[PDB]
Order: structure tokens, then C-alpha cells, then sequence
DNA sequence: TCAGGATGTATATATCTGACACGTGCCTGGAGACTAGGGAGTAATCCCCTTGGCGGTTAAAACGCGGGGGACAGCGCGTACGTGCGTTTAAGCGCCAAGGGGATTACTCCCTAGTCTCCAGGCACGTGTCAGATATATACATCCGAT
DNA sequence: TCAGGATGTATATATCTGACACGTGCCTGGAGACTAGGGAGTAATCCCCTTGGCGCTTAAACGCACGTACGCGCTGTCCCCCGCGTTTTAACCGCCAAGGGGATTACTCCCTAGTCTCCAGGCACGTGTCAGATATATACATCCGAT
């Protein structure tokens, strides 16, 4: 189903 | 001498996901590690694998049964994905 | 005629020689298929991609061009999915990720 | 001058930052030594081989750390004691 | 009368206090007993005991007698603490 | 009216509590609290998905249909629990 | 007055007899139903074994006991006799799996 | 001539014509040596005669003659020696060795 | 139909420390499982050893390192001391 | 509360040393036959597992109640930790001397493995049995809740 | 404190069955040639590690002294959890139907791997640069504790 670009992180 | 690194591959790759940074000797030598460990995690796999179906053979079946084991979630069908996409474009040209 | 490498005509960036060589020599199993060495080239350069990216997220959050040991250390460890896969590993001069429990804060 | 716990918060600020090395280095090298004394007589050791040492037991020491620090604050404290950390270290498996 | 080497400290001693107190603060606690000294380092000294034999099985298994950063990379993972810097 | 099912109340709470009970008994507790039996079917819950999913997983390569008792000892054995007796 | 043991000595003469035998103590069927519905977990209609149900639940009461024992070593730690279940998750963060 | 077994002339009761078979199949090397089956038929010989005399010493003390799990389970749980070797194992239909918490017991 | 097993092999074992006493047959199998897995352990660090110091073969160097290197100290001892005089009396024979 | 301190916190400069780019060669991956044996597909047989339903026994499980004792909240209190200041002391950093340890790097051979070729004899499987482990009952002696 | 009950713990006994013994067929472990390549021995060459020291800088570690706040003990007071009696219902066998799934045991055969021979492009190594990140100072802002 062509996964892409999952649940990247937000601040650090 | 002539040891072999993955380095330049990492670098690579760095160089594709974000082409204005740069990666510090330590860091370099800890991803090659990880890549070095992964690797022998899944091939281990993979033989282990193909030994219990009375086997021979390494193939990319297994290969992919190995991944879907070992990496958890949302990386193992992202990398199934990835892995299928190659093969595929691989034996097309 | 002339050469073109398996890594190029499957895509990647990733050695798909070396690792055949590896798998073969590498008393994994008598005999090697001609797909596995992509399949896994694919697999290791997908993560390979993936940590790389957080970690340089993590260095230009620290305003720095360049990814440290202590950033590797911050990506893996603030995805938990990396987290999990790495749990059981330490990377050496990564510190530690800052966590102060609530109840010890002053009143 | 300080009310009690303000320099503790303080000093876990300050070394929840850093990644540097804890134990001094001359000190945890002798350790070393005499400690693989018994096993077999005249070993060498190399500085790599030291520092990976040094930096897996610092490792575990700060994670045993958090277990007994969790252990204490299960049990309505903020002081760790030995209690905690032989608890902390026989739930794992290790006692 | 001191031809003889009464002068020597102990070796497990000089994990000092502080650096106990280092490690603890890393960890992030905030208030430390009489005797948590001692007891860091009675575990260190365990921890240090296992990991060292390994490593010095692996160095003479392998005819030499150098204790190698890879060999103790070896011990350390076969213990399974995986340890990602120094080579391999 | 009724062809509709409304039963088959939950199949963690087959997991009753003098089970929970007799378990925790083998544990060595004297004294239990109440929300223990609810906590427990959590974490059971969990264990059960984790071994089924690697189990399935080897049975789905092994190309079959039929989870095997070696597929779970297999799974048992890659999650670092091993299980002699079956197989 | 008909004869009432007092709290406590029930539950330590159960304690003497569940750590003396060796049968299971969850009841088959009921774990048998659970495992079934949870294999719609990466797959859909399936065939399960009785050995794989029997090796599977061999496997979770030797861990639900584990964490009981650890369980109870976290109660008693904290000056008290009720197991709760912050004690349960202390002693499951502990051991790594939360 | 008259064929003399591998494991007669070891002393040995255990296999050394299998354990060699299991080693040149099983893919660990490319080459076994002549003396690695014997050595390790002599440490699995070894260590099964000293966990079943613990086991038997365990059925004698129950009144027993024949092994049980139970007995396998005893045996192993009560030294601090295959307690160690085997940690992670789960014995079926093994049980736990009896022991009670000091504080719960009355006064 | 043939399945290999040491069933044979611990019941000649048992029948020379307890020579009266019997063996159930789950025992019989946790058993043959105990050695399935013992031997499994040592052979694989004993491949790892080989493959570390470019080695090709296994032989009893390796076997005994694996030994001495899996089984905790006093049982080790015992384990080597053993090896050591089945593979004497083995080449002297 | 507010002003008095103490402490991170941005900011510009100079240093540097570590990351990066560039040329060489040599070694390994690729192209190209040649071949054999592993694996896919097929047929036959038998045992296990499914789905929907039925009937029965009988221990566990659910429920309610009452009463105790274990939990959790407060109240002192008297330590035992903290924080701060002064002062040794040791870590770290350089330097000297000579070796042995070790890791390539490059030939040589011996010998000890793998390979094949029969060929008996270990071992797994399918047959009995009978001795050990059951469940039964009973007498007992042995902890537990009220004087 | 002593007599009053409920509960394992032994005792002896009829029953079931599943370990143990025995005989056969088959396959595989052993004997015996043959060979080739992996490893053991040798012997250069360079770099690191050891064991004695010596002299110097400079922070940490140690010790000492108030002095709080918190760990601990007591008391109280609920309230929640355990013990026990009473129903009832869900597990647990036993059944029935048909068919599919999965293991073997042969046969067959394509095709896809390993095995070689050449041969050039990778890629690793040894260099020579610049710039990203310190370290100081330096002024700024920004909690914290006592009047």
C-alpha cells in the first residue's frame, strides 16, 4: 500500500 | 589493513536525507556498528529460518520473514515495502 | 560488454555485492538466492535513512551541522519505535535523556 | 544559604545534559587491573579496551540508579537506601 | 621500620563518594543514605568481575595475551549489553 | 428483535477472579486488592499478542495454515523465554 | 458461635498448596477462546494445534506467576501486605517491558 | 575389519557418529575436527548424569522411582548452580519451589 | 518416519547413577530437549569463536572454550576436566 | 512583595583540529559459459482440525454479609541528611628508558580434513506385559481460635 | 492456659496404564583409499604496552559545623477486603457429519545456484586543506530566599 513518511518526532 | 567500513554508504545516505550536514568519526563508527549488527540480527534470522524448513538456501522469502520479525511496527512493514520496491525494480531491469 | 553494478540497476545505495559476499561466506547456509542480497541492501539502507534523519533533526534542534554521538543517542531514544528495536544496546558518549520524576520538583 | 533540594535539582540539571565520563579514569584503570588479577596473571590492557569498561559500567550504573530512585519513590521516599537497590537489582534478575 | 609497603589504600575505595553521587545525580535522585556507597560498590565490583572473565577467556582462547577493546565488545554482548562505538 | 447477538461477554473476563486469585496464591501473596484482576487481564492480554504475532508470523512463512506447537516454541524461544517439554 | 479462622490463615494455607502442585490454573477452554480471538492479530481464519494452546499457556502462567512473585516483593518493599497496581507496574517497568 | 564405534572407544555412552552428522550439517563451520564430537558427546554425557542424579536424589526424597518434571524442576531450582545455567527456561509442568515471605506469616 | 532423539542415550546415562530408578516419558522429552538445547548453545558459540579468529574449522579447542565460557565456573571446571580425558583416552585408542 | 544575590544564558573572537575532497592501485564484483542437483508440481494415504449442533455431571464461580485489621491521615521529634567553607591530595599531564606482544606479509609443506565406495550392525518402530502411581477410605497427630 | 475443632499426614488397598523388554529392517556410521588446501612453523617490520620512576597544575575530595526537613514511631479511624454460606452455570467430557490441511513417500524435470575464467571499475588508503565547534570573557535575563 506504498507505507511513507510514519509518525516522525517533533521537537528535541 | 583494507578494512572494509559501510562509511561511504552511510554517508550516502546522509548526504540524500539532509545534504547540508556531516556526521563526527564516533558517529560514523556507532552507525557501522548498527548497520553491522542489524545485518548479522536478520541474516541469524533468516538462517535459523530456512534451517527449520529443512532448506538450503537463503532467499529473499525468508530474508523478508526475518525483517517482519524483528523490527517492530511501523519500521518492519515500511522496510518490507522498501525491500519489495527494489527487488522488484532489480529483476525489471 | 560493459558493467553496471547491481546496486544501480536496483536502486539503491547500499552494496549488494558486498553483501552477497557476506552471505555467502558467512556459514549462514550452503547456498544463496540472487534476490536476498537486495532485499537486505533495501532493508539496511531504510533504516540507515530513518535514524540518520532523526538524528540530524535532533543536531539542528541543538543548532549544529554536524550529528554527534549525544544526537544518536537523543533520536533513538525519543522514538520509540528505534527505542524498542535498540533497547537492549548503549551508545557509548551518548548521555543520558533528562528526566526529573514530578514528585521530586519543589512545591 | 539554599533551601535544601535547590542544589540537588540543580546538579540533576547539570548532569542529565552532559555525556561525559563520571568515575575519574586513573582510578576505575587500577580497578580494573586488580580486579582481572585473579583470573590470569599478566594481562595487558589496551586504552580501547578500558574505556569500553568504563562505559558499559557507567552505563548500568546510571540505569540501576533510576531503578532504585523508582523503588524509593514507590515507597512514599525520596531517599534511595540499600533496600531500594537490592530490590531494584533482584527484580531484574541479577541477585 | 617501614621497609615493608604498610602504606596502600584499597582499590574499590577509589570509586569516591562523589562520583557516586555523579552517577546517582545522572540517574536523577536527589537525597542519598550512608549506604549506598558501599553498596554501588560491592555491584560494581560484581558486574566488573563477570564482564572481565569473559574477556579474558575470550583473549586466552585466542592465544595472546592482550585484553582487546573488541574482545571486551565480545564479552560485553555475550553478557547482552550490546555495545555500539568501539568497532564491530 | 433478537437475531442480533448481544452476548459473548468479553474473553479476557474468562480469566476470572479465583483464577487470577489461585495464580497470584502460587505467587506467595496473602492479601490481593480489587483492581489487581483488571491490571493482570492488561498485561496478559499484551503477552498473548506479542508470542501469537511471532508464532503466526513463523506459520505464514512456513507457508501452512496450522499454528504448530514448534511455531510457538519458536516464538517463545526468539522472545528469549524458552520452553522445554512441547517439541 | 460456629469456628471462623481469623483473615489471613486461609489465604497462607492456600499459599502452601498452590506452591506444592503443578496443574494449571487457568481453565483450557476459556484460554482457548482468548487465544483464538486474538489470532486476528496478523492474520485472518486460522488452524490452531492442542499442543501449541497447551505450550502457550504453559508459557503465560509461568510468567503471570513470575510477575506475581515480583509483585509481591514490590507490596511487601513499601512496608506493606496488599499487592496494588502501582505495585504491578513497578515491577513490570523494572524488568524492561513497559 | 571389525568396526569399532567412535563412542566405545571414548567410553562414552552418548552418540559420537550423530553429534558428528549434527555438526557437519548444522552449518556452524566449513570444517569439524576429529576430536570436537567427542568432546562435546563427553560434556552433554556429563552434564545429563549430573542433573538426572540430582533428579533421582529429588524422587527418592518424595518416595518416588520414577523422574517427574516436578523433580526435574526441584533438582534444577534448588542449586545455585542450574539455576544459573538454565535462568530463562520454563520447565512444564513444572510448578515453583515452596517459600513463603517472613512478614506474612503471624506472630 | 525415522525422528532422531536421545532417548536411548540418557536412559543408558540414568541407568549407571540411579540404577534402579525409572523415567517418565515428559521427562524423557524434557530431557531430550535440555541436551537439544545445551549442545545448540555450545555449537553456536563455538561457530561465533571460529568465525572471530578466522578460523575454518571447529575442533576441541573451540569446544572447550565454549565451555568453559557458557557453564558457570565450578561446572565448567568439571565439564573441561571431563572432555579432557574422553578425548585422551579417544586418541590414545 | 521587593530588592540582593546567584545562576544560567546569549554573543563576539580566536584557535584548532577534525571532516572532507582528491589521486592510485589492487583487489574484488561483473560478464560469460557449463553444469548438476535442489526445489516446485504432481499423485497417493492417513491422521488431525474445523463448524455447527446436542446431552450431562458437577465443581468452581458469582453474590451477599459481617466484621476485623490493615491502609492512610495527622502529630511530634530527633535524627541524619543537606549546604557551605577551608584545605589537603590525588588525577592528569608531560617525559625517560628498554624490552616483548602482536599484526601483517610472504613462502613452504605436512597432515588432516573431505569425498567416494561398500558393508555390516546401531537404532527406531511396532509388538507385549507388569510394576508404579494413582485414586480410594480411616486413625491420627497436629496448629488454630477462645479461657 | 487449657480443652474443642478442622486439616493435612500418614496408613493400607484395588486399579490403570505406560515404562520397560524384545524382535526386525533399514539406513548410516565405520573401514579403506585418495587428495588437496588449511593451518602450523619461520622470519622481517613497525607500533603499542609494561614497569619502574621524576616534576607540576589545579580542581575535587575530605573534614567540620550548623541546622533544617523528613524518615519513623504512635494513634486514630475508617473502609475495604477476607472468610463463609448459597445458588447456578460453564467447563468438561462424550458425540456427529464431511471435508480440508499437512506430513510422508515416491518420480520428474526445469532452472538456477555454484564453479571456472578474464577483466576492468569499485573503494580503501595516504595526502592536504578549511570551517564548525569550542573556550573565554562579557553583558543580560532570570528564579530564589529573607526582610
Amino acid at each position: 500500500l506504498n507505507p511513507t513518511k510514519r509518525e516522525r518526532k517533533e521537537n528535541y | 589493513t583494507r578494512k572494509e567500513s559501510y562509511a561511504i554508504y552511510v554517508y550516502k545516505v546522509l548526504k540524500q536525507v539532509h545534504p547540508d550536514t556531516g556526521i563526527s568519526s564516533k558517529a560514523m563508527s556507532i552507525m557501522n556498528s548498527f548497520v553491522n549488527d542489524v545485518f548479522e540480527r536478520i541474516a541469524g534470522e533468516a538462517s535459523r529460518l530456512a534451517h527449520y524448513n529443512k532448506r538450503s538456501t537463503i532467499t529473499s522469502r525468508e530474508i523478508q520473514t526475518a525483517v517482519r520479525l524483528l523490527l517492530p511496527g511501523e519500521l518492519a512493514k515500511h522496510a518490507v515495502s522498501e525491500g519489495t520496491k527494489a527487488v522488484t525494480k532489480y529483476t525489471s531491469a | 560488454a560493459k558493467a553496471k553494478t547491481r546496486s544501480s540497476r536496483a536502486g539503491l545505495q547500499f552494496p549488494v555485492g558486498r553483501v552477497h559476499r557476506l552471505l555467502r561466506k558467512g556459514n549462514y547456509a550452503e547456498r544463496v538466492g540472487a534476490g536476498a542480497p537486495v532485499y537486505l541492501a533495501a532493508v539496511l539502507e531504510y533504516l540507515t535513512a530513518e535514524i540518520l534523519e532523526l538524528a540530524g533533526n535532533a543536531a539542528r534542534d541543538n543548532k549544529k551541522t554536524r550529528i554527534i554521538p549525544r544526537h544518536l543517542q537523543l533520536a533513538v531514544r525519543n522514538d520509540e519505535e528505534l527505542n524498542k528495536l535498540l533497547g537492549r544496546v548503549t551508545i557509548a558518549q551518548g548521555g543520558v535523556l533528562p528526566n526529573i520524576q514530578s514528585v521530586l520538583l519543589p512545591k | 544559604r539554599y533551601r535544601p533540594g535547590t542544589v540537588a535539582l540543580r546538579e540533576i540539571r547539570r548532569y542529565q545534559k552532559s555525556t561525559e565520563l563520571l568515575i575519574r579514569k586513573l582510578p576505575f584503570q587500577r580497578l580494573v587491573r586488580e580486579i582481572a588479577q585473579d583470573f590470569k596473571t599478566d594481562l595487558r590492557f589496551q586504552s580501547s579496551a578500558v574505556m569500553a569498561l568504563q562505559e558499559a559500567s557507567e552505563a548500568y550504573l546510571v540505569a540501576l540508579f533510576e531503578d532504585t530512585n523508582l523503588c524509593a519513590i514507590h515507597a512514599k521516599r525520596v531517599t534511595i537506601m540499600p533496600k531500594d537497590i537490592q530490590l531494584a537489582r533482584r527484580i531484574r534478575g541479577e541477585r | 621500620a617501614k621497609r615493608h609497603r604498610k602504606v596502600l589504600r584499597d582499590n574499590i575505595q577509589g570509586i569516591t563518594k562523589p562520583a557516586i553521587r555523579r552517577l546517582a545525580r545522572r540517574g536523577g535522585v536527589k537525597r542519598i543514605s550512608g549506604l549506598i556507597y558501599e553498596e554501588t560498590r560491592g555491584v560494581l565490583k560484581v558486574f566488573l568481575e563477570n564482564v572481565i572473565r569473559d574477556a579474558v577467556t575470550y583473549t586466552e582462547h585466542a592465544k595472546r595475551k592482550t585484553v582487546t577493546a573488541m574482545d571486551v565488545v565480545y564479552a560485553l554482548k555475550r553478557q547482552g549489553r550490546t555495545l555500539y562505538g568501539f568497532g564491530g
